[PDB]
């Protein structure tokens, strides 16, 4: 082993061995030790198997010594497997009691970091060599992926199969972080409405979220203020991405909005001395915060979103909310032909996303001139036709419904309704909101309750 | 193109192209209230000739019923009153006691139509040209058939060279065979004249030669033209 | 050598043919350089030359110089560089080997794709030797250096969808948009004047970047209102208008303006009747036409969104970009693709029409029809829903404008010569009718002098 030039993974057996020494001779560290390095860390199968029965003995409450270790081995049948009594007695006396465990038990770390990038790096070369029908720009947001995943936390490899006592661990982690922070019934991203925080608890983190309505009913207006919401309720940047308007007219809402001046003014540029004060105000909080992005490209592939996003994230260390206006007008060239296929790679591939990132995804859809030919016009799930994916890949379903858009007589003027179609983790209803066009705003419904 | 180029050339001609002018005469079309009338009339002689058909029926469904049938009579071009005359005899001739579907009025009115122009209906049509089929290839061509009249070989031959180029179904067939049936009663209601085939070639002959003098005439060729070889 | 396929995997992924068919289509055809440029980049070439080349094509392309095989031999000769790339002859092997009249898209997308999976290729087995040697760096470095060396490659685009932009450049943007419209005082036409106060009242004029559908019933005057549109268009500004006629020759359509523009009657010159005012009228709004210069017709069939684009494009780089566009039909054009289905070609064209206006930041006006059983309802006034097969056309516009005659469908009526313009889907206003006053003998719409309710 002169080590000139050698390629060979990185690994230690001797800080393995010395761990494992020392954890048997001292069980006390073992706290000390398991702050540092985990079991799919080790290299060889036998002492992944002594760490994995280790933990397991500690924390059952009982003493990982040579002799209890052994004999809770010899109970299972796995002793013989590990190596035996000779080489559990090799392992306690070998290494020297006299030791810093701290260091060997960070060797065994990072070099098992470098031995996970050479392994992706070999996964993104063999799957370049094979392509299986994979279109370039698959492969290269297939190690994109890899990549930005492997440098998060490093908490285990790329992507596998996990041992139940890492999913308990971020379990407890998740319960803890979401009880140190009170919010009030809100576990996600806020929504700034009371109601559907109370129906919905939040934009949950790596859920799918379907906003549909017949044209005109105000998606657009709905979404923005969602956008606007989270990005004063939080810190983590917020991405917008518009098929459908460019950027400038989507501000001019968004000041109409947050400044509550009329539209039709900021448009005309025709406006008083308080309007323009509001507006300064609402420019100097938006600059203040800086956290809100707004792409107005057309025709996005779903690669290009996910990739904007992605760089998003690389820049920023993580993202609040995304949304998408809307998913009618993305394109799937290779399936151009069919559109069913078209839009449930589009729901598959924002669900994905939406995983990967960890982030709430809104997406806007649009339905069917067949419903304002019902008794009851009120959207339903079965009027986003074309899109049966849609309805069975979406973690969230709301519709927005005006009254007054098809009855001008209608004794609900100023009232939306929010239909709940689909909770995965909650409830249905309905909940209603007060909207102002005027300053194209949804707002909190201060009338009374039933 | 940019519009000066045309400018130039305007100004370059001007009374050339005073010449050349502008087409004349608009768009006419019918108004809406002589379709109502027809259809007014069509279904108050079907109610007539099948007063059961409506019974125990509220006006709504009637009123979805008259908008179905004007639907079908726009899509089919129901103008004149005489197919309309020609459907209601075929429904008088019809033993069916209840209302009959639009499209089926439509079918009766353009066969009545096709018969009353001295022309075979729809399955005769088809009969006809399965007979072809089965017997066409007995024969040099398609004018040696033993043809009844020109329309009976245009109408065969058209639709079995549209059969065999598109590949059409028993079904599609018929519908094609109603089409023809349809354009050579219109063609023949606006006079014209059938052709007459085109015929190719006589067919010549007169060849009285036997052996040895075929044999005799290879033998003085030979001789000839000096072909050792053979 | 001795090699029938074992070293013959070493080699990363290219293609020598493709290469050298767009290199020649490019210089056989500058047309289609564009097309070529949003496809590859002079990194996609594998050999120096043939990167060289595209270079020097690029840098003659932006100083406006063709790029034949000519002129780009002489400045090739001029820097010096010829010997470098392989001289005169590999040039014209490269011109002439290759065919002119060739689908260059295809093999620009194979240079790309290449490119793309070789460098893929490569970074893998860099980040590997990195690996292998860490040399010092720690996991954390090793880590960031990956991610870096993954995410160059998507990235390396000259000028092609910018992407997402802080909201400090989307609020500058924003100000300087106000502060234009303030600075020219239009009484409230915050865009492409119409030449009608009502109409720019409701609409504010033709918002760049919108979708424009204007539907009627046939005999409505929907062709006369559009033209009357584009010559106001065309006198109020002075940015081109490009008109597509997919029905009406463009003599008809020149004739028709003509006879708008000096209203003069039509009747005298479709029959040739006309006087010494008339000529002097028409050599007039000759003269006018001549010192505007700014309108373009084209007058193909069945033209696909794709050329319909290309040409938009081409008329903006020629001429400094685009004022309007105007089309008529929307259902004449043809999607080959599409054709099995109506509904999905509809909406690819919809779809193609809007991003195209939002593309080239200019009002895009296209002509629909109706359906037929508005005429057997009692209100014959047109809605959305009369757009029936098109509901992607009601979806992706963001303005719609029925043209209604009452004089039409009634004899008797009323308003006979008012024309109503109404509103089915303002996007950024309200909606409402509009009264104009039709003259058919002129051919042209002007505005309602008479009381307003
Ligand atoms: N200046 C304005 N004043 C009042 N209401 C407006 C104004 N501009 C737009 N609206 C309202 O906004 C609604 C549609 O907004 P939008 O969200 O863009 O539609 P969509 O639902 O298609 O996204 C319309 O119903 C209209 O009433
Ligand atoms: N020379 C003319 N004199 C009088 N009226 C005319 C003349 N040319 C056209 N019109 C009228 O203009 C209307 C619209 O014509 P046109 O623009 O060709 O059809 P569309 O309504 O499909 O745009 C017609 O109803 C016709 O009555
Ligand atoms: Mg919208
Ligand atoms: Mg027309």
């Amino acid at each position: 082993p002169q080590v000139a030039g050698l390629k060979v993974p990185p690994h230690s057996i001797e800080a393995e061995q010395s761990v494992l020494g020392g954890l048997m001779l001292d069980n006390e560290r073992w706290d000390d030790v398991a702050e540092r390095v985990v079991a799919d860390d080790f290299y060889t199968r036998p002492h992944r198997h002594i760490f994995t029965e280790m933990a397991r003995l500690q924390e059952s409450g009982s003493p990982i010594d040579l002799i209890t270790l052994a004999e809770s081995l010899e109970r299972q049948g796995q002793l013989d497997s590990v190596g035996g009594f000779a080489y559990l007695a090799e392992l306690s006396k070998n290494t020297p009691s006299a030791a810093n465990i701290s260091a060997y038990a960070d060797i065994v770390r990072e070099r098992a970091v470098v031995r996970e990038m050479i392994s992706v790096a070999n996964e993104i070369a063999e799957a370049g060599f094979d392509p299986q029908g994979r279109t370039s720009e698959d492969l290269l947001d297939l190690a994109e992926s890899r990549v930005f995943k492997i440098a998060e936390s490093r908490a285990n490899k790329d992507e596998g199969p996990k041992n139940i006592a890492d999913v308990l661990d971020a379990t407890v982690a998740r319960i803890e972080q979401l009880f140190q922070q009170p919010h009030d019934g809100v576990t996600g991203v806020n929504t700034g409405y009371d109601d559907l925080n109370k129906k919905t608890a939040g934009l949950q983190p790596s859920d799918l979220i379907i906003v549909a309505a017949r044209p005109s009913m105000g998606k657009t207006t709905f979404a923005m203020n969602l956008v606007e919401n989270a990005a004063m309720l939080q810190d983590k940047p917020v991405l917008i991405f518009s098929l459908e308007m460019p950027s400038e007219q989507i501000m001019m809402r968004s000041l109409a909005s947050l400044s509550r001046v009329d539209q039709t003014k900021i448009r005309t540029g025709q406006l008083d001395d308080e309007d323009w004060a509001r507006i300064s105000g609402t420019m100097g909080i938006l600059l203040e915060k800086r956290n809100i992005y707004i792409d107005d490209s057309s025709g996005l592939t779903p690669t290009e979103v996910r990739s904007r996003a992605r760089r998003i994230a690389r820049e920023h260390g993580g993202i609040g909310l995304i949304m998408i206006d809307y998913l009618q007008l993305m394109r799937v060239p290779a399936l151009s032909d069919n559109r069913t296929l078209e839009i449930a790679e589009i729901s598959r591939s924002l669900k994905a996303l939406a995983k990967e990132l960890n982030v709430p995804v809104v997406a806007l859809s649009q339905l069917n001139r067949s419903l304002e030919q019902r008794a009851d016009k009120r959207p339903v799930n079965s009027d986003l036709r074309e899109s049966g994916s849609i309805e069975q890949d979406a973690d969230l379903i709301m519709f927005i419904y005006r009254d007054e858009v098809y009855h001008e007589n209608s004794d609900l003027k100023g009232i939306a309704e929010i239909i709940i179609g689909k909770q995965r983790n909650g409830p249905i209803g309905t909940v209603r909101l007060t909207f102002n066009g005027q300053w194209s705003r949804f707002d909190n419904y201060a009338g009374p309750q039933y | 193109e940019n519009i000066a180029a045309q400018m130039v050339n305007f100004d370059r001609e001007q009374m050339r192209r005073i010449a050349n002018n502008m087409p004349e005469q608009y768009d006419e079309k019918p108004q809406v209230q002589q379709v109502a009338q027809i259809i007014n009339g069509v279904f108050s002689q079907l109610l007539a000739t099948f007063p059961a058909s409506l019974a125990n029926r509220d006006q709504n469904e009637v009123n979805e019923i008259r908008r179905q049938w004007v639907l079908a009579f726009r899509e089919n071009g129901i103008t004149t009153m005489e197919q309309v005359n020609a459907g209601m005899r075929v429904a008088r001739r019809q033993n069916r006691p209840f209302l009959p579907s639009p499209g089926q009025f439509v079918a009766w009115c353009r066969e009545e139509a096709s018969v009353t122009a001295g022309l075979p209906n729809v399955s005769e049509l088809v009969d006809m040209v399965y007979e072809y089929c089965r017997k066409r290839g007995l024969y040099p061509d398609a004018e040696s058939y033993p043809w009844k009249s020109n329309a009976h070989y245009w109408l065969v031959t058209n639709l079995y060279q549209n059969m065999r180029a598109n590949a059409l179904t028993d079904a599609e067939l018929r519908r094609k065979a109603a089409d023809e049936l349809v354009h050579m009663t219109a063609r023949i209601n606006r006079g014209e004249a059938i052709p007459e085939p085109v015929k190719q070639l006589p067919v010549m002959g007169g060849r009285p030669l036997n052996r040895a003098q075929a044999l005799a005439k290879i033998a003085e060729i030979k001789a000839k033209f000096g072909l050792k070889g053979a």
